């Protein structure tokens, strides 16, 4: 996918991995003590059997699931946003309920949701996370990657990718010359923006056209307008 | 009425199919056949895959990129089944002895031999570098998998009359489309954690309503044990 | 004189040369002892050089089967400009045994032939030097031994008939395999690997007892080019006709061509066929030109596995080619992609129409199908799908059920995989059923019920003004924000404490509800415990103390009673005077503040 870098231990405590059938299929974020926020597209068609989903909290390396800092958990309830379409790829955000609960620790922390009428200005650098690949396809990296990419306004996003509706329900991040992206390969985590002195769940990894290609913005699911829906299930 | 004769097979990319220590590959300058590892020196592979020079790769994940976790042991002796029939592709099983003992780790290990014959409808897993692509020629270099329950004997016999015996069984209920681009040869067939057979042949790359044929190794367990005892 | 590893000294021990140079046909030692027959003691027959016109040799263990791996090499030398023809009657072995015929001697050899477990037939080498390398790669009892009969012939006085005609029974005849190809042609008796690809019998003989050439049958996965070359043809005063039989069977057949080449560099193609032509031997007819010396070739492009192309029964005649009695070959019909697009089928149905197959549920459903079912019911009536039978693929095939009557449809449930599935209840009087299919593994399908009615999924409300939770359990007063687990949904334990007229999101006045009425609270004394209790009730993080502003409200205030267990006790008894509004202040829970000392990478 190009653009990844090394991630320190505990750098992203709210990034968790989702395993279905023994393989890392998608990613999620830790918001509360019993709920996760993940992409609805990658969990579609597998919500009838939540027992087959393995939620790994505090994961740092693909083949090092032995440290005590990582506490595996199961998923019992899976809910998908009713506004999802699967044809326009609109509102690809779904929530997964943990088995019982998770104890807060240094390497496992929640992430604050955006408040009402809180929009991150475009052009502000934000971090991305996920267990993506170095090349466009294949050769999955065993170490969590991190990169900084400024937000792209939807006005130019709808023109740079004249294939979707985009509308106001998506947030685009990318570069004019490309190089840094997280849309394809594997989500493995959401889009995080930090203002004041704390990160926020600004976006969730979504579909895309190409990785490390110029004039190919990376689409991310907008969470500012979905704060109420998430908070309805958080408590 | 021009045509192109192309299709695709269901996606089975997985997470590069890791945590599969019983999967091995046979190399003679390129990947041609697969196989399974049964002990520290013997492997199970299809009889038709016999070649003068074969290199056995242990725990391989990419056929073109070396990640440093692959064991390369050259083949020392290859024994084919004495009752192999090339015309009918019956008794399509052979054993290859590694020159040096394998190193057992998280990526290389052995799978226990089956003790009971497979049953109809039993869930099975097939591992191999299959040809999965959206369109065109985009053959991947990563290990893949695909579930395949065992079908009934009568249906298997009726599917290919004159070419099916008691040592063969169908792949599964999967139609498989019209890909017609085979990419699996000698791939392990594991049912309930036991190697019930290997990939032998089929009518194309699992053409619609015509599944492939796998060589059952339950009847060959005694032959494998005798071969191991005679060439320990 | 000491020699480095990988090299061996000569008999005189004066010069060190490569180990492979010994007994290879190249004289490198000063005394010429490297080619001595006694020095090259192969033990097979005691001889190494065969300078005679004709002869034969034996292998190790002549009277008894061999039991030890022995390497033997033989070199035959004849007059310059003459070729050697190797003829074999019947050869068998224990798999691992290759004669390893090579072109010439020394380091210039590449490969000539390699036949194991089968009779090679007849092998012709167009050189004055022929080399063989007997090898054993097994410790078992292999074959007794190997012999070869050869005879010298001029090979340049041959006419066009002998050069061209070859039915593939006496080996490859005089055809020379190209040395600039990815792989060489293979002559295999009977049927070969890759079922439904390649001939099952020989054309010349009629059954499996015959021999034919074809592309390599190994289960490879790379594109390769194979080629066969012939001797130059002498000029003729009459045009000649070239006849051959080609069998191009397989879904991945790329191209077959002749590509005649001449000494004038005016190469041209006279025959070219592409694609599959069925499991039948087709007749190829070629007219000849280019009286000057030219070579007839058969360039075949080999694709991945299941792309076998075979040739047999090459013959030559004279005169203009007659009318081809055999019909011109035609390509296979091929499964036609007749624009699957979207079948559509039924779209809307009403109450009289309830039972319906998906598309062809008894048999299967078509691939690439996007079927839309519009379930319309009367006003005020809900719709219950009540699936009867459901058999999809697993994760690819999905049945999507949404709520209609609006542009922004609301997803209700997603069903996939085998086995029965639960019923679906729609919010309004319209349900949309979507079937997304894939191009592979199309199961039988699904069948619905289309049940409609009033309050299909809504339980009967409780009487006597009793509150009801989501699970339907009756909760009159017991679990009205009292902190219990009567209903697993938790709706009966909804937050009865909230802010009112505050400055920000985490700010507000006192507002506590006991059962169904919101009211203020008494906080004349304030400590850390009550602040923590308020924070816990509001679901916030750690908080601190707060102070009132002015007693602007004199309504029915309710005192707050704390407990050592953290539970808040509400006493509806205003035993106080001059009540004042109290501001509730708390902070949010600890979020993902960065702690690791992340480095800086300006890249
Ligand atoms: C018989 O085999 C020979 C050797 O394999 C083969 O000769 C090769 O032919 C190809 C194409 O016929 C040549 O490739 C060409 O190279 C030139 C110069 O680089 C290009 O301009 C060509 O591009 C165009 O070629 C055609 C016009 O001539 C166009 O119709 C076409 O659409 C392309 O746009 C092409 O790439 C190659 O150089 C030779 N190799 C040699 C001469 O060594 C020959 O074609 C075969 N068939 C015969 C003789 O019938
Ligand atoms: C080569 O392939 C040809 C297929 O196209 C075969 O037929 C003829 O071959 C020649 C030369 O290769 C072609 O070129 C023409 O030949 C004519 C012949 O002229 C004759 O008639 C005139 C007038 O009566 C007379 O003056 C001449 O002496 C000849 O008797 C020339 O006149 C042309 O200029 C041109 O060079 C022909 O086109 C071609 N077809 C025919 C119908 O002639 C040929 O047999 C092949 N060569 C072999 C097999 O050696
Ligand atoms: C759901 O069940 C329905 C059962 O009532 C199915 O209705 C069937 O529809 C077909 C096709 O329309 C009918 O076959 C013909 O229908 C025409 C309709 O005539 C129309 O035009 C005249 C013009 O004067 C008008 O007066 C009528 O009111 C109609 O608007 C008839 O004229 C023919 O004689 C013939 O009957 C069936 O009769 C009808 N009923 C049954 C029992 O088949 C409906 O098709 C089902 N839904 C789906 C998707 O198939
Ligand atoms: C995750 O958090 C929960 C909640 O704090 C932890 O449960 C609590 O664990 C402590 C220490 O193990 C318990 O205290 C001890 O309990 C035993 C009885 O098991 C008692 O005999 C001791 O005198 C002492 O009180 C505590 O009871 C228990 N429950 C609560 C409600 O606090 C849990 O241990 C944490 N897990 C991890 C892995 O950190
Ligand atoms: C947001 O991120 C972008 C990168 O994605 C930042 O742009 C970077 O800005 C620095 C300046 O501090 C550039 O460094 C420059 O490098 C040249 C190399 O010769 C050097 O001569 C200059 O003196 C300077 O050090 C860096 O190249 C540039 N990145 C790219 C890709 O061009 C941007 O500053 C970030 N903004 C915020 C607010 O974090
Ligand atoms: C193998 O057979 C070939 C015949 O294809 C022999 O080649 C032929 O050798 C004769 C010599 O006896 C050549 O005749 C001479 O040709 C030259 C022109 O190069 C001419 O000036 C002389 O007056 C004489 O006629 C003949 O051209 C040559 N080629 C053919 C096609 O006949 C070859 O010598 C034989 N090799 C042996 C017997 O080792
Ligand atoms: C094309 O078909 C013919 C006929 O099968 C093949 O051989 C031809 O055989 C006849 C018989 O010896 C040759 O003599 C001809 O006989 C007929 C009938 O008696 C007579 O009417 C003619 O005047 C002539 O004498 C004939 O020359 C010979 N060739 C042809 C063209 O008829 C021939 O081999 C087949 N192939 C080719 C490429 O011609
Ligand atoms: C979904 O469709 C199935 C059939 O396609 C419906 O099953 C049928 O349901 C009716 C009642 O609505 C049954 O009739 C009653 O059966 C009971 C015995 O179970 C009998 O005691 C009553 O006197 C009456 O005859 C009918 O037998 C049953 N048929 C089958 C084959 O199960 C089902 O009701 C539909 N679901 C709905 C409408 O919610
Ligand atoms: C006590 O609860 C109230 C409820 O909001 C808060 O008191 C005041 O909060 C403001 C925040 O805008 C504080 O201003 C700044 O606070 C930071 C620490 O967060 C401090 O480093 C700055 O120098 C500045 O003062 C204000 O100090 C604070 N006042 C008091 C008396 O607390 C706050 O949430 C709670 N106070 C504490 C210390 O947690
Ligand atoms: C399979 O193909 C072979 C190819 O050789 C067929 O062999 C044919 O055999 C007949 C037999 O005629 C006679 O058979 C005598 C032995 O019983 C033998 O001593 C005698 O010399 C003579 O050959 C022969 O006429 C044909 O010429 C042979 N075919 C060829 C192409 O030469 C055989 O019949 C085919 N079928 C089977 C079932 O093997
Ligand atoms: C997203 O889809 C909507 C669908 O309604 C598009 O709305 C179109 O708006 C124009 C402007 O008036 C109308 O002329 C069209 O008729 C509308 N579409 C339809 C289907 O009615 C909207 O433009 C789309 N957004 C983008 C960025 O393409
Ligand atoms: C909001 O940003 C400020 C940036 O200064 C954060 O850090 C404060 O820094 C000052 C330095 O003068 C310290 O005295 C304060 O104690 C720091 N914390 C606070 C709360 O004042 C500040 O932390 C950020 N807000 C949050 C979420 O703490
Ligand atoms: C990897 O696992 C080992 C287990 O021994 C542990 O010591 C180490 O800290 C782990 N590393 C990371 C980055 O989690
Ligand atoms: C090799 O030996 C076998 C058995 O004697 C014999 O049939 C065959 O003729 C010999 N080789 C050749 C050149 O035929
Ligand atoms: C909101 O403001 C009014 C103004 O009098 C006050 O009386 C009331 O108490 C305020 N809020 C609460 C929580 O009571
Ligand atoms: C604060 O006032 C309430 C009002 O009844 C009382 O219950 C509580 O005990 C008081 N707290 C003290 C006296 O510490």
């Amino acid at each position: 996918i190009v653009g990844g870098s090394n991630a320190k231990e505990g750098a992203w405590p709210w990034v968790v991995g989702l395993y279905y059938g023994g393989r890392l299929l998608c990613g999620a974020s830790l918001v509360s003590s019993d709920w996760l926020v993940s992409a609805a597209a990658c969990v579609y068609g597998r919500n009838l059997e939540p027992s087959k989903w393995t939620a790994i909290l505090g994961l740092h390396m693909k083949s090092n699931l032995t440290s005590p800092q990582t506490v595996p958990r199961l998923i019992d309830e899976i809910v998908i946003n009713p506004h999802y379409n699967r044809r326009r790829k609109d509102n690809a955000i779904a929530m997964m309920h943990l088995e019982f609960k998770v104890n807060y620790t240094d390497y496992i922390q929640p992430i604050c949701l955006p408040e009402e009428n809180q929009v991150f200005p475009p052009g502000r650098n934000c971090s991305i996370a996920g267990w993506g690949t170095v090349v466009y396809q294949g050769t999955t990296a065993n170490i969590l990657q991190e990169a900084d990419v400024p937000l792209l306004s939807n006005e130019r996003c709808q023109q740079q990718m004249p294939e979707y509706n985009i509308t106001e329900n998506m947030i685009c991040a990318g570069y004019e010359e490309g190089g840094i992206d997280s849309c394809q390969g594997d989500a493995g985590g959401p889009l995080m923006c930090q203002e004041n002195n704390r990160w926020f769940l600004a976006g969730v990894t979504s579909f895309g056209y190409k990785c490390a290609l110029p004039n190919r913005p990376g689409v991310y699911a907008r969470v500012s307008r979905f704060t109420e829906w998430i908070q309805s299930f958080l408590h | 009425a021009p045509f192109d004769d192309d299709d695709k097979i269901v996606g089975g990319y997985n997470c590069e199919e890791n945590s599969v220590p019983y999967q091995v590959s046979l190399n003679s300058g390129y990947h041609f056949c697969g196989g399974s590892l049964i002990n520290e020196q013997w492997v199970v592979s299809a009889g038709h895959c016999y070649k003068s020079r074969i290199q056995v790769r242990l725990g391989e994940h990419n056929i073109e990129v070396l990640e440093g976790n692959e064991q390369f042991i050259n083949a020392a002796k290859i024994i084919r089944h004495p009752q192999y029939d090339r015309k009918t592709l019956n008794n399509d099983i052979m054993l290859i002895k590694l020159s040096s003992r394998a190193v057992i780790n998280a990526r290389v290990s052995t799978i226990s031999l089956p003790t009971a014959p497979p049953a109809t409808g039993t869930k099975c897993l097939i591992s191999g570098w299959g040809n999965t692509a959206s369109s065109g020629a985009d053959y991947p270099d990563e290990l893949q998998c695909l579930d395949a329950p065992v079908l009934s004997q009568a249906k298997c016999e009726a599917s290919y009359p004159g070419k099916i015996t008691s040592n063969m069984f169908c792949v599964g209920f999967l139609e498989g489309g019209k890909d017609s681009c085979q990419g699996d040869s000698g791939g392990p067939v594991v049912c309930n954690g036991q190697l019930q057979g290997v990939v032998s042949w089929g009518d194309g790359c699992a053409q619609k309503n015509k599944p492939g044929v796998y060589t059952k190794v339950y009847n060959y367990v005694k032959w494998i044990k005798n071969t191991i005892a005679a060439n320990s | 004189i000491e020699c480095l590893p990988g090299s061996s000294p000569c008999t005189d021990a004066l010069t060190c040369i490569k180990a492979d140079l010994f007994c290879d046909g190249e004289v490198n030692c000063p005394d010429g002892s490297d080619e001595d027959n006694k020095m090259c003691a192969t033990v097979c027959d005691g001889r190494f050089l065969l300078t005679g016109s004709s002869g034969s040799f034996q292998a190790t263990h002549y009277p008894k089967p061999s039991e030890t791996s022995v390497v033997c090499q033989w070199i035959i030398r004849v007059n310059q400009g003459l070729s050697i023809k190797l003829s074999f009657d019947d050869f068998n072995t224990y798999y691992t045994d290759i004669l390893d015929i090579y072109e010439g001697v020394g380091s210039s050899k590449i490969l000539r032939a390699s036949i194991w477990e089968t009779n090679p037939g007849t092998i012709r080498i167009f050189s004055n030097q022929v080399t063989a390398t007997f090898l054993i790669e097994s410790d078992e009892s292999d074959y007794v031994g190997f012999n070869a009969t050869y005879t010298a012939f001029n090979s340049s006085e041959l006419n066009n008939y002998e050069k061209i005609n070859c039915n593939f029974e006496d080996g490859f005849c005089f055809w020379v395999q190209d040395l600039n190809d990815d792989n060489e042609w293979e002559r295999i008796q009977g049927s070969t690997f890759s079922p439904f690809t390649g001939p099952n019998f020989d054309h010349t003989f009629g059954n499996a007892s015959g021999f034919y050439i074809s592309t390599p049958t190994g289960p490879g996965g790379r594109q390769e080019r194979v080629g066969l070359l012939s001797l130059p043809l002498d000029p003729t005063l009459e045009p000649a006709c070239l006849s051959f039989w080609y069998h191009m069977y397989g879904e991945n057949v790329h191209k077959l061509s002749i590509n005649i080449s001449n000494d004038q560099n005016m190469e041209k193609t006279v025959f070219q066929k592409e694609g599959n032509y069925g499991d039948n031997w087709n007749y190829g007819q070629v007219t000849l030109n280019e009286t000057v010396k030219f070579k007839v070739a058969f360039n075949a492009f080999k694709n991945k596995i299941l792309s076998d192309i075979a040739l047999d029964d090459i013959s030559l005649t004279y005169g203009i080619c007659n009318g081809s009695l055999y019909p011109e070959p035609t390509l296979v019909p091929t499964p036609p992609p007749e624009l699957p697009t979207d079948c559509g089928g039924p779209f809307e149905l009403w109450e009289p129409n309830t039972t319906f197959s998906s598309t062809n549920f008894p048999n299967s459903y078509p691939n690439l199908a996007f079927c839309v079912w519009i379930l319309n019911a009367q006003k005020g009536k809900n719709i219950q799908l009540h699936f009867q039978e459901f058999d999809l693929e697993n994760i690819n095939d999905v049945v999507e059920i949404r709520d209609g009557e609006e542009a922004d449809s609301l997803l209700l449930a997603v069903y996939t995989g085998p086995g029965p599935v639960k019923d679906v209840f729609s919010t309004t009087n319209r349900m949309t059923v979507l079937l997304i299919t894939n191009d592979v593994l199309a199961r039988g399908g699904f069948k619905a019920n289309f049940t409609t009615g009033y309050h299909l999924g809504i339980p009967e409300p409780c009487k006597a003004d009793h509150f009801q939770c989501k699970n339907g359990e009756c909760v009159p007063l017991v679990n009205l924000c009292d902190g219990h687990l009567h209903c697993e949904d938790g709706s009966d334990e909804a937050d009865c404490v909230r802010f009112f007229n505050g400055t920000t999101n985490n700010n507000g006045l006192v507002r506590f509800r006991i059962q169904s009425i919101w009211h203020t609270a008494c906080a004349e004394n304030w400590t850390t415990q009550i602040s923590n209790d308020v924070c816990q009730l509001l679901g916030l993080g750690s908080g601190n103390s707060s102070k009132p502003i002015f007693p602007t409200d004199g309504g029915p205030f309710v005192k707050l009673n704390t407990a050592p267990d953290g539970h808040l006790i509400l006493t509806p008894s205003q035993q106080c005077l001059q009540d004042s509004l109290i501001r509730l202040q708390c902070n949010h829970k600890s979020c993902g503040k960065k702690l690791a000392a992340q480095d800086i990478t300006p890249k």
